[PDB]
């Protein structure tokens, strides 16, 4: 006896918490007189949920969730099953789940509405219905509706102070069956609102810091009357909106079930992005005046990547909160952030043990010896990164090293990241768990090429081996693609720009030598593989007709290496031109900038562009030489409007 | 090609001019008038800068470009695909940008100045300078098209993002089109019904200097309502044609929950596939529409709600002869033989000997509690200077013993309200009404358009329009509402649009005092019912409203009564005020009805609400909360902009007692509430076809 026919139990409750946003304050005393100090926060109360051991274990989740604002948990559930909806109380006023859907409810002299009122605190109560038709998506599409759900207890005083739901569906063979709900597409729930507070939880909470400020007439009425009042979607008044990983072309679906007082009709608005609806059609829009009560979820599109927001256009209530930016992504490009090659430097790093040399200056390939890798032991231990700066990671790398005989590796580690080592998120992902629990490699050369995606972001990454062989230790390389979603190759080695495209001064042809630009890219090889002018001077030039203008991130150079003399090129300058008559040299902090760059040939690096140059054409001049003046290279762009 | 604007700032001045007229066109005009310079018993002005024209650069400064207009910035009308191009000058001190909302990018466009990892020169047109002219770029997305499905143009618009608030105000918008392919094809011959009104809300008094301390400069002070940049009936242009349509072209405004809603004293309204006649319109959103325009003259189109009248909002549209280019009781019912089914088609004229008298109502009977209920108190039961529970108003009856018929009585599961009417299509009313109540009041339909006292178009010699006069004084007059189609249901929405009726003495007032009911409006010919004596099918009526007895003709008549001292008491003071204005949501206060819904009853609820002004959020929560459907099914849903409505298929599968939601505010515990049943047994039909009669 063991089979099964469809139904969905949820383990949820609702307990008390903090709240403030925020990210930039004042010192203890930078002004010895007065000024700020202060951060605003709150005891609200949202919706959690586990297993049933209360808090300890496991009151907990994250991640894709992060952007879950105050609400309570994305309770979904398919059609014609049951929701199983067991709930505990956690504080104060004897609140009370509910849904315009709690249908189903017995009835026999008794009362499924006068009765189920209210639950006193601390006692807990269960809901169980089934997924009627009469309630959840059509055949017009948008596969996932939009309930909701909060306390009808006083059915506002509650609302107000935080706890919310959106209780969705969808129809039949669609959500990832077990573990999981959906993925065809992305889901979003953005709870448009106005938050007033004092008309909300009581006592303590409008008692918390206390007097009276600059410019004041009384209080509870004159006071700061616009202060308390919050304008944000799931409550993060200003550009405070967290979780939303995009992903540049794969269909999305938002569910934005507005409510509030009367005033929160919040016509709201996507920075550059239109979208479809559906009430029997395709009907098509750009904004939508979610009243309050309403529900509508919608379905649009990223074409391309950066930052964008997202706003109730109406001027006051967004010039005060309500609004923000989702982080976009283009999944193709998923370039190396290059810690095999230069550019990380040694600098970058650190774990807890250099544990006898091995340590933290290697990482991927790097070989001799066998002094080439990090390694530690028995402790709990871990590696930290720092990429100079914020990016996006589409994934990471792993190997191994073996030491005389016996050899080492890992087999499974856990991954933590953040924004300033001050705050540290122990990295969930898809699969279930209360941390996502990866796997490493069992013998030198592994390379578990793993892959978040839930891609993640932050500027520090931290690994910590959970399990390994004799003695923990690796290499590694992650790669991610940055912020607004760019550096990645162009053409040149790829071989995908014409060799006629690259024209440029000096030019030597030999009776067996030909250094022609046109052989002139990165890693490549072959007859007379490089570029080399007629005779090295110290000013030169190598030209790439780009064609289309662009917008280029960085440059990446060379130098062969041809019989036993060797050659590469230290300083240079970099040009610019809106074709082959103007040039606008680089300047930089002051006048020019002198590039300094390779310091061998058997390696590739890379010079930066704090202010990212862009146009239709290139040239680039060399300075400080080394035996002669070769150079073979490739750029770093991302595509950008054209034919202007 | 793929065309491209030129667009300015040229800081100019306001008018709000008057004279409206026409301008005699083609070969020798002149505007009205010309008095010469002294006080034109003066037209305050403000000054603002709004976006503009040219072909280049150039000077120019003044009044406004096609009449129609003159103020909405620069209409920016495209195909798909074939990309469009800009060029914005700031040839004026505010460093105001231009957005785009409703298209294609690359952050070389969305005018923003937030934390958008990029930097200048993406950053660079996302916020212009004074005398500083910048070029703008993006595309039409096949992303961005219609939806086969959607009319072929999409109402959209653009802007100064650089803040909204300080900008708009001050005129920075203009109209932004997307359509079907190969367009510039008709529109580029045919349509000069181009039209797009621009309600908005001005608040010129937040957008340049400050004072406040109550001679060179210009500002004055506060709030506007206007259309295109209009008031008070002004506004030239809008001339549509008879035998053919015109399209609207909308976009909501005013940088702040003000909302605004608007009828036509001439129409019904297309919108989505739906009659509407009403514009419902928020703060700011992009409705289009249209208007199968019989009739001619003109008519004002304006603003329908509270202190948005005199304010402006108002705006006449004109239509004229176009030119034609062609190539202890109950024991009844008789029986004999039954001819299977019996088709007979076509349609009937309703009866209803009908009338409107006097009586004291009262929204009982409910628990009682004095000196502490000092809410659910105030109003059901009185004091020194208080009377609730019980007033003398006036309401709708069919009344049984005229002298011209009957065919009444009645259960409170209605309240106030008017004794419900059907309305097939193409069918007619014939509404013997007389009065019979103290000051002569009328009634008139909202929702029809061919109202006619029949035998005869005429009117009582002096007049026009019923509504604005034919009083009667205890008098007894006939009518007939005749219904066209353009009167009813489309095919998108569910047949039988919920509407009303009322007394139009003035235009308004004495409704109040108690005179309403609800009149539907269907059609169909496939399969009928109805049920035989006193027993009905479609009672389904309800209607919230907000009945001020603090403006009922019978207050005095009221008070002398119910109230202690004679007329001692206050003059009037927001105490007893609002301690007067019950709220019926159907005439009956906190509780009663409870209404007699079974089990799995498919219900079919027609709703509506009424009195003062303000949105509303109502719904159903009882033995199941209940959804229903508008198009799509709904949760705790329901947004009837008040004097307009909707209704809703309930299918009730529930149970029993539905707080019936008014979910807002005071209101809530105020006044609303009710409830719903969930009964069992009692039914028939027959097998296969009709018999049960
Ligand atoms: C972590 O979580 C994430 C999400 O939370 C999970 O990642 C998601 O995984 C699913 C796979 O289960 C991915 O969905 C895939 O979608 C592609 C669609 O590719 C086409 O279209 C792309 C743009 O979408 C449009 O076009 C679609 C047309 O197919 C249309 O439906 C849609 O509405 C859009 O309009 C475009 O970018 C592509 O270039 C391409 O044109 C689909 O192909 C995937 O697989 C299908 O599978 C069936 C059956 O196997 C095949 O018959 C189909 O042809 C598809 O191809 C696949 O199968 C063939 C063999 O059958 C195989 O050879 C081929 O390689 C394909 O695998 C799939 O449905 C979704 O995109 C991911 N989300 C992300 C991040 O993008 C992770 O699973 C989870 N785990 C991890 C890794 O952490
Ligand atoms: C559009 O039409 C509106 C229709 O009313 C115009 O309103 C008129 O506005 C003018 C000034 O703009 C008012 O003129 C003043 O009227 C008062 C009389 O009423 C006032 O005083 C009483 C005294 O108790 C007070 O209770 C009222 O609230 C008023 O404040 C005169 O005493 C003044 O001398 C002055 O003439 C008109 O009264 C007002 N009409 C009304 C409503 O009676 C509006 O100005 C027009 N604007 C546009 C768009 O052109
Ligand atoms: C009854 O309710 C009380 C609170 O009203 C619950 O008390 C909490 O108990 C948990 C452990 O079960 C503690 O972690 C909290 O600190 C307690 N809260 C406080 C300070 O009151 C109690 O658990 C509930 N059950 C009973 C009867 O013990
Ligand atoms: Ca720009
Ligand atoms: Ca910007
Ligand atoms: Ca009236
Ligand atoms: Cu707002
Ligand atoms: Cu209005």
């Amino acid at each position: 006896r063991s089979f099964q026919k469809k139904t969905r139990h949820y383990f949820i409750a609702a307990v008390e918490r903090l709240w403030d946003y925020g990210m930039s304050s004042s010192p203890h005393v930078l002004r010895n007189r007065a000024q700020s100090g202060s951060v605003p926060q709150f005891k609200k109360v949202v919706f959690q949920e586990f297993t049933d051991g209360s808090f300890t274990q496991p009151l907990y989740r994250g991640e894709l969730n992060e952007h879950l604002g105050l609400l309570g948990p994305y309770i979904r559930a398919e059609v014609e099953d049951n929701i199983m909806v067991t709930f505990r109380n956690q504080a104060s006023r004897p609140y009370s789940f509910y849904s315009s859907l709690i249908s189903y409810e017995e009835d026999q002299r008794q009362g499924a509405e006068p009765r189920k009122n209210f639950v006193k605190p601390n006692e807990t109560k269960t809901y169980f219905w089934k997924v009627q038709h009469h309630m959840a998506p059509t055949k017009d599409e948008f596969d996932c509706k939009a309930w909701a759900y909060s306390s009808d207890v006083d059915l506002e005083k509650d609302v107000h102070s935080g706890l919310i739901g959106p209780l969705l569906v969808c129809h039949t063979n669609t959500l990832n069956p077990a573990h999981g709900r959906q993925v065809t597409v992305q889901e979003f729930a953005l709870f448009f609102t106005i938050f007033d507070e004092t008309k909300s939880w009581y006592f303590t909470e409008n008692m918390e810091r206390n007097c009276r400020a600059p410019c004041n007439i009384q209080m509870e009425d004159p006071t700061f009357k616009e202060n308390y009042r919050f304008h944000a979607i799931n409550g993060y008044i200003m550009d405070t909106l967290p979780g939303l990983v995009m992903a540049q072309d794969q269909r999305i679906r938002w569910y934005l079930l507005s409510m509030g007082s009367n005033e929160n009709i919040h016509s709201i608005h996507f920075s550059g992005h239109v979208f479809t609806v559906r009430k029997k059609e395709e009907y098509k829009m750009a904004l939508y005046n979610l009243y309050p009560g309403v529900f509508e979820t919608v379905e649009m599109l990223p074409s391309k990547a950066g930052i964008w927001r997202v706003e109730c256009l109406i001027g006051e209530h967004l010039h005060a909160g309500m609004s923000t930016l989702f982080l976009v992504y283009s999944n193709k490009c998923q370039t190396p952030l290059g810690m095999a090659s230069g550019h990380i430097r040694d600098f970058q790093i650190t774990a807890s043990g250099q544990y006898g040399q091995w340590a933290p200056k290697l990482a991927r390939l790097h070989y001799s010896g066998s002094i080439n890798a990090w390694s530690t032991k028995e402790p709990f231990s871990w590696i930290k990164v720092d990429l100079l700066a914020p990016m996006i990671i589409h994934g990471i790398k792993t190997q191994g090293a073996r030491q005389k005989f016996s050899s080492l590796y890992i087999s499974q580690f856990i991954i933590m990241y953040s924004l300033d080592g001050k705050k540290w998120q122990t990295y969930r992902g898809n699969s279930t768990g209360t941390l996502m629990v990866f796997f490493g490699n069992v013998d030198s050369s592994g390379i578990k090429h793993n892959i978040f995606n839930p891609p993640i972001i932050a500027r520090y990454i931290r690994l910590h081996p959970t399990h390994y062989s004799i003695r923990s230790t690796l290499r590694m390389e992650l790669m991610g693609c940055d912020l607004n979603s760019c550096s990645m190759p162009l053409g040149m080695e790829s071989k995908a720009i014409s060799d006629a495209q690259i024209t440029a001064s000096s030019y030597f042809t030999n009776m067996f030598a030909t250094w022609s630009p046109s052989k002139a890219r990165l890693h490549l090889q072959g007859r007379s593989n490089a570029w080399r002018p007629q005779v090295n001077n110290p000013k030169e030039w190598l030209q790439v007709d780009f064609q289309k203008t662009m917008k280029v991130t960085g440059v990446t150079t060379q130098g062969v290496k041809s019989l036993l003399t060797s050659m590469y090129v230290k300083e240079f300058l970099i040009s610019s031109s809106q074709d082959g008559h103007q040039w606008t040299l680089f300047f930089q902090n002051g006048k020019v900038k002198v590039f300094q760059g390779n310091q061998d040939s058997f390696t590739p690096v890379v010079n930066s562009l704090d202010p990212p140059l862009l146009t239709r054409y290139l040239r680039i001049h060399p300075q400080s030489w080394v035996h002669q003046i070769a150079l073979r290279m490739e750029v770093l762009g991302c595509e950008a409007q054209d034919l202007y | 090609a793929t065309r491209r604007y030129y667009l300015g700032a040229v800081e100019l001045s306001w008018d709000y001019m008057q004279s409206d007229l026409g301008e005699l066109p083609v070969d020798a005009r002149f505007p009205p008038r010309v008095p010469k310079s002294f006080p034109f018993n003066t037209s305050v002005v403000y000054k603002k800068t709004l976006f503009v024209e040219f072909t280049d650069h150039l000077f120019n400064i003044a009044k406004p470009r096609p009449p129609w207009m003159g103020l909405l910035g620069p209409t920016i009308q495209a195909e798909v695909y074939d990309t469009v191009v800009i060029t914005l000058k700031n040839m004026a001190s505010h460093p105001v940008s231009l957005h785009a909302v409703g298209v294609s990018y690359w952050k070389a466009s969305e005018g923003a100045e937030y934390d958008d990892q990029t930097s200048q020169r993406e950053k660079e047109d996302d916020k212009v300078f004074p005398g500083g002219s910048h070029t703008y770029v993006w595309q039409v997305l096949k992303e961005n098209g219609p939806m086969a499905s959607d009319p072929l143009c999409l109402t959209y618009s653009y802007l100064s993002h650089v803040d909204l608030v300080k900008d708009l105000n001050s005129g920075l918008i203009g109209a932004l089109l997307v359509c079907r392919e190969g367009s510039l094809a008709k529109e580029k011959t045919q349509t000069l019904h181009k039209f797009i009104l621009l309600f908005a809300v001005f608040d010129e008094g937040k957008s340049w200097h400050s004072e406040t301390k109550n001679a060179a400069s210009a500002r004055a002070w506060p709030k506007m309502h206007t259309v295109n940049g209009y008031v008070n009936r002004s506004l030239p242009g809008l001339i549509g044609c008879h035998r053919k349509s015109v399209y609207w072209h909308v976009i909501g405004m005013g940088t702040t929950p003000e909302v605004h809603s608007i009828f036509l004293e001439g129409h019904t309204f297309l919108v989505r596939n739906h009659r509407q006649a009403s514009l419902e319109i928020s703060p700011i959103t992009f409705l289009t529409a249209q208007t199968l325009l019989m009739d001619l003259g003109q008519f004002l189109l304006f603003c329908h709600i509270s202190s948005h009248q005199h304010d402006g909002m108002e705006a006449y549209v004109k239509v004229d002869s176009c030119p034609e280019e062609p190539q202890f009781d109950d024991d009844n019912s008789p029986s004999f033989i039954q001819i299977r089914s019996v088709a007979k088609k076509h349609p009937k004229t309703w009866v209803h000997y009908i009338a409107a008298e006097e009586e004291d109502w009262d929204y009982a009977p409910l628990v009682l509690a004095p000196d502490d209920r000092s809410y659910k108190s105030q109003y059901l039961n009185n004091g020194p200077q208080r009377i609730g529970r019980k007033y003398k108003k006036v309401r709708f009856m069919a009344y049984t013993d005229e002298t011209f018929k009957t065919r009444e009585a009645i259960q409170h599961e209605s309240g106030i309200l008017g004794p419900l009417l059907y309305g097939e299509v193409g069918d007619t009313l014939l509404i013997i009404f007389k009065n019979q109540a103290s000051r002569p009041y009328n009634i008139y339909p909202h929702g029809i358009t061919d109202v006619r006292p029949l035998y005869s178009r005429r009117l009582p010699k002096g007049v026009k329009h019923l509504k604005d006069f034919p009083i009667l004084p205890g008098e007894i007059f006939k009518y007939k509402w005749t219904v066209t189609v353009e009167d009813g249901p489309t095919k998108s929405d569910p047949r039988c649009l919920t509407r009303y009726y009322s007394s139009f003495v003035n235009m308004e007032r004495d409704l109040a005092s108690g005179l309403i009911g609800p009149l539907l409006i269907c059609y169909k010919e496939s399969v009928d019912q109805r049920g035989n004596q006193i027993m009905s099918d479609k009672r389904n009526v309800i209607l919230f409203s907000v009945f001020d007895e603090n403006r009922s003709w019978y207050l005095t008549e009221n008070i002398q009564r119910f109230l202690p001292n004679p007329a001692g008491v206050q003059l009037e003071d927001p105490e007893f005020q609002a301690s007067n204005i019950m709220h019926s949501i159907n005439g009956y206060v906190f509780d009663s009805l409870q209404l007699s819904v079974c089990l799995h009853e498919v219900a079919y609820w027609y709703i509506l609400s009424i009195g003062a002004q303000t949105d509303f959020l109502s719904v159903f929560f009882s033995g199941y909360t209940f959804k229903h459907k508008m198009v799509y099914e709904d949760t705790l849903t329901l947004f009837p902009f008040s004097g307009e409505t909707v209704f809703m298929s309930m299918e009730n599968p529930g149970l029993w007692i539905l707080g019936c939601h008014n979910s807002d505010f005071r209101n809530r515990g105020m006044t609303a509430l009710l409830k719903v049943s969930s009964c069992d047994k009692n039914t028939g039909d027959y097998y296969e076809d009709s018999y049960e009669d």
